């Protein structure tokens, strides 16, 4: 949903019913060479609908890092690309009736931002980009999702 | 020296040891007698989820009333391993070993029916295929549930739909106590590999 | 070598990626976690054409 | 072997490779009494190294 | 038309459920189906990945972070880096778990111990004995202006411990360069000038063919043997050269350690634990049990 | 002459009636006959037809009338023709049943719901999930002097409903050309100048591999999910051009719709219903139960 | 047919002689579904016309 | 790994000692011996004749 | 395989088509672990497409 | 699809533990193992001799 | 009792019952239909040989 409701894509999905798509993610990070740190970007399917004892939240650092993800270091990986596959147990996403999400993306902090004991310059700025992959829009309809 | 923070992918092993597979196979030949290389065989094995499951007479009980806890516990392999994955497919097998300590009627019989998952007994008929046993001549009720699904895979989370896969309904003409063991058919398996949850260990009471 | 995990690492030092509208320039080829031996687990391509 | 039972014995006899009177005082190599090395001679090991579909649960 | 029986009297045994605990055999389970030959197809286009995620080498090959240490400019040389996380500097080499915390709630105070397992540890907990090649990826979170030399050496055998009533932990006083010289220990000295990473595989070495999968389960001052017998030894991470850092960068770095296993072997399909396999379901609040 | 046993001890299970619910297997039924190999011959010269009338494709391929609508000269354009029959204009696409009437008899008033099934629906009621290609023959009863344009368009998903305490029905107000445009819907515009007929096959499309066979069974304001989940969508029959008819002919025509199925697949041999399969035996009078 | 049971099925399968998708709408001749005419294809009829000794009680 | 049964239901009869009065048949007598294939030799040099 | 039981195993072993140490860290294609595509390799599907007389009730 | 039984009535004897005192035979002991074909290897490099 | 049953589990040697779980492989018999509980224990060992 986060991508369908962004970039004017809902306008091109309107008047359709079913969708099979892979989500492509890209982070771009910027930090002066005097700042260090590391983050873990992971996705958890059905994390908002599964029992809490099975969520990526409510488990341990080792469990979290056991989820599919990418290490994002500030001075090694200024950019990371992630691919989330079609996550519905169904044959396709329903864009009209079943307003639902099947996978939740998280950005975790392994090591906090490490900078000098200064100020305003000890910081890191990120920007997230998203699009779709392996797409199929098939069945037309007259109905819409008011949630766009 | 050049200013840089990089990764050279340096790898080291600490001993001039022989081939690990040689040593492992010798150790198995000498102290195990078998080799486990996959975790589906453990879903093919039967393991206990309850040593005493009491039933009330003339009552159609869905086994969900039990599995809905036996899955969160983590005692069996179908539950322990489910916490590593997000999907599953295939059918399941259940065995019911009779542990009834009293004679309730001249003829005790056990019966199993199908039922859509998460349904109640007042929501389904008693027709369809069935299996019947007589605990006095056969105290082990073995039954298999196929993968009758509207979906090719089933998640381990809550859904909006209901009745999209089959389950088991259990009936008895008397009050029976049973040991329940379950397993997967020759087609059951799990999907995504995800991270682990935290494990519970020894518990103690301390009168501080 | 490992599974489910992208490990921070170096890469080629001049990366240009173009995705259908936009063009990215990165210091080094990004570390990418894609799905191993991925397949289409849907049936939309079998229902109609896009 | 003259036996009026079609099943002459309970089990299938396996040859040894021994050249000694078994009740004699001369040593008997215990490795020549049976062949069970790390090979396909063992059932589960053959199952593994031959990649049968059962070790995967199928 | 109706000849006489010529078969013999079969001897039998009324033993239902024979070998139900095995993985191989012909099951006497009745299918609630139409066809006795009911069978699903293969796994093409079911899961997002055509890979087998159920093989031990694919699960125990999924690494997880077990240590995040803080190496400050004050850390002494040839002393294990013990700041930031538990089991500081010391890394018990093995598939079992070594770290656990105690949740104490209340009269009385009920104590249950919680574990933080990687997939290798999750798998090992299911068996009694294990044998594997343990692989560790030791990464340093720094800049191009931090420099230092790091010593990672393997010591076989039991670990020096400060044993408590409910847990075990390493004795950092018996791991200094005076009491624990690394001169006769397999080790790797890592320069941090530009590099940040080294992966270390530790083959299996012990006077036993298989070690125990118990680990820290129920391990404390009184119950401590199985823990020592569950690991082949331990790594210790000590500074060869103090951390070098100007005042323009952080005066500390974080040492991240990933853990996974290769060439894995598990022996008995029964745990060695007092109790069963149980998953900790964190309660809603700190008052629950 | 009397040798010794060399067979092993067979393990057994006293499980009579093993797999009696399956269609294939060796039956242990004792024949009250003379020959154990008693077997009838083939079906040559038994029934009037050497065709197999028991195949699903021959039963579900027998069409039946489900809609007889009345298209008057007053019917508005782009409005579903809702005069003459229930479920007016709307055609839930599926093998299950969608239409039912309530027989209310008496204190109290006992209500039992009755269905009007075609052979495809009769068959589907026997199973839990279905999958098929639904085929509809839409005929118009007119003369050579009636003219008009008819729009038959397919809309996927749930149907707009006016849900009652005992039944479900379509909301004709949410199907007008304003709220329900057919501009982005597969459709067929039929001219009635000379032609009268078009057969429409609707392949199976859904986010499910199989839909439910429940349909309208027990469907009402409270129980409405399974109904929506039992169909792939619906057709709507709306006038593109008002009915044209001089005063020498009828000011209305009848729209007859036959229904059958092709490429049929049924999944579970158990119904999804609260109760069993039951045939309505119309009582002698309206007072009986 | 890949089956880990040596007995792949409960019964011995008999061929039909049908050239149609069985779940299709096209007619299926019910005589091509099995061969059981008045011939030796039927067990008791073969017993009779072959004059076996059992139909006489021997 | 654990397929399904495809055998039929055997009909049986619990009739121990079936044909014990006959001279020919397979005896279900358990031998109090070491070898199940215990068998004496032929009669050469046992009796005077 | 040296077994004193004539039935060396409970079941009939099926070959995989795998070129990897099953307990190794390298990926294993799960489709090469068994052959069960939409073919006559499956029992009921072979029964259907071969038109046996049992799918008709004979 | 569901033909009739053509097998005869087996005669049997409920005699568990038949020939357990012999050294040769097929044992009905259930193994508390994973594999039914569990079997150790040969004795190479086990004992000093 | 109306239903007598016997059950066997694994256990490491020289342990107590309060030191081990009841999971793992098991064998169950019913002495009334089968008065002989036959079971086999494999050689699940950390060592290739065991002393006496």
């Amino acid at each position: 949903s986060t991508v369908l409701k962004a970039g004017g894509k809902a306008q091109k999905l309107a008047n359709f019913k079913y969708l099979r798509c892979d989500v492509q993610v890209k982070l771009v990070l910027n930090a002066n060479p005097f700042i260090a740190g590391r983050l873990y970007l992971a996705y958890s399917p059905y994390d908002d609908k599964v029992a809490p004892e099975r969520r990526i939240i409510y488990t341990s650092r080792a469990g979290v890092t056991g989820y599919p993800g990418v290490e994002l270091d500030f001075q090694l990986d200024n950019s990371v690309e992630m691919t989330i596959p079609y996550a519905s147990f169904q044959e396709a996403y329903d864009l009209v009736s079943g307003n639902e999400d099947f996978v939740q993306l998280y950005l975790f902090t392994i090591a906090p931002v490490l900078g000098p004991s200064a100020s305003a310059n000890s910081k890191v700025d990120l920007s997230v980009y998203m699009w779709l992959d392996n797409i199929s829009l098939v069945i037309p309809t007259y109905r819409l999702n008011p949630n766009l | 020296i050049n200013l840089s923070n990089k990764t050279d992918e340096n790898t080291i092993s600490f001993f001039d040891s022989g081939d690990p597979e040689r040593m492992n196979s010798e150790a198995l030949m000498r102290g195990c007698g078998e080799q486990i290389v996959n975790l589906r065989p453990l879903l093919r094995t039967f393991r206990t989820i309850n040593d005493n499951w009491s039933l009330a007479a003339n009552t159609k009980t869905p086994i969900t009333d039990l599995t809905n806890t036996a899955d969160a516990e983590g005692r069996d392999y179908m539950s322990y391993l489910s916490f590593l994955y997000r999907f599953y497919r295939g059918g399941r097998r259940y065995k019911f070993f009779n542990t009834t300590p009293l004679k309730q009627s001249q003829t005790c019989y056990v019966r199993s029916f199908l039922i859509p998952r998460n349904y109640t007994a007042d929501e389904i008929n008693t027709d369809g295929p069935s299996h019947i046993t007589y605990p006095v001549i056969n105290p082990v009720h073995e039954v298999e549930v196929p993968f009758y699904s509207q979906y090719r895979k089933i998640p381990i989370a809550s859904t909006t739909d209901k009745g999209y896969d089959s389950s088991l309904m259990y009936y008895t003409n008397v009050g029976t106590q049973q040991i329940v063991a379950r397993a997967g058919n020759d087609d059951f398996t799990f999907g995504w590999m995800i991270g682990t949850p935290q494990l519970q260990g020894i518990t103690k009471e301390v009168a501080n | 070598n490992v599974h489910n995990t992208k490990l921070a690492s170096t890469s080629a030092e001049n990366a240009i990626e173009k995705e259908q509208i936009t063009t990215f320039h990165d210091v080094e080829t990004p570390n990418r976690i894609d799905t191993p031996m991925a397949q289409d687990t849907s049936s939309a391509r079998s229902m109609d054409d896009t | 072997p003259t036996s009026e039972n079609p099943k002459i014995g309970p089990i299938s006899e396996v040859a040894s490779g021994v050249k000694t009177a078994a009740n004699g005082i001369e040593r008997i190599p215990v490795l020549g009494e049976i062949a069970k090395p790390v090979t396909a001679a063992v059932k589960w090991f053959a199952d593994i190294v031959g990649g049968v579909a059962a070790i995967f649960g199928w | 038309s109706k000849p006489r029986n010529q078969n013999q009297v079969m001897p039998l045994q009324n033993v239902p459920g024979w070998g139900y605990s095995l993985y191989k055999g012909i099951d006497m389970s009745v299918p609630l189906a139409y066809d006795p030959n009911n069978e699903l197809g293969d796994l093409r286009d079911v899961f997002p990945s055509a890979v087998d995620e159920m093989a031990i080498g694919y699960v125990c090959g999924n690494p997880a972070i077990k240590h995040v240490l803080t190496w400050s400019t004050t850390d002494v040389v040839q002393n294990p880096i013990s700041n930031g996380d538990d089991w500081g500097g010391v890394i018990p080499v093995g598939m079992p778990c070594y770290s656990k915390t105690i949740r104490a709630v209340k009269a009385t105070s009920t104590k249950t111990e919680v574990m933080d397992p990687a997939p290798c540890e999750y798998v090992a907990n299911l068996f009694s004995y294990w044998r594997a090649t343990m692989c560790y990826r030791i990464t340093v979170v720094k800049t191009a202006f931090h420099t230092g030399r790091l010593e990672i050496f393997f010591e076989p055998g039991s670990i020096p411990t400060v044993r408590t009533a409910d847990n075990l932990g390493p004795d950092q006083t018996q791991l200094n360069g005076t009491i624990a010289p690394s001169d006769n220990n397999y080790k790797y000295i890592l320069d941090l000038t530009n590099d940040t990473e080294v992966t270390i595989k530790v083959p299996y070495v012990s006077n036993k063919m298989f070690m125990k999968t118990v680990g820290i389960y129920g391990a404390h001052d009184e119950d401590n043997w199985n823990f020592d017998e569950s690991f082949t030894g331990f790594l210790c991470i000590r500074p060869i050269t103090k951390l070098m850092a100007p005042d323009t960068v952080s005066q500390k770095v974080s040492i991240v350690v990933w853990k996974w296993a290769e060439d894995v072997v598990v022996v008995e399909p029964k745990p060695l634990t007092s109790g069963p396999t149980q998953v900790y379901n964190p309660p809603a609040v700190a008052r629950d049990l």
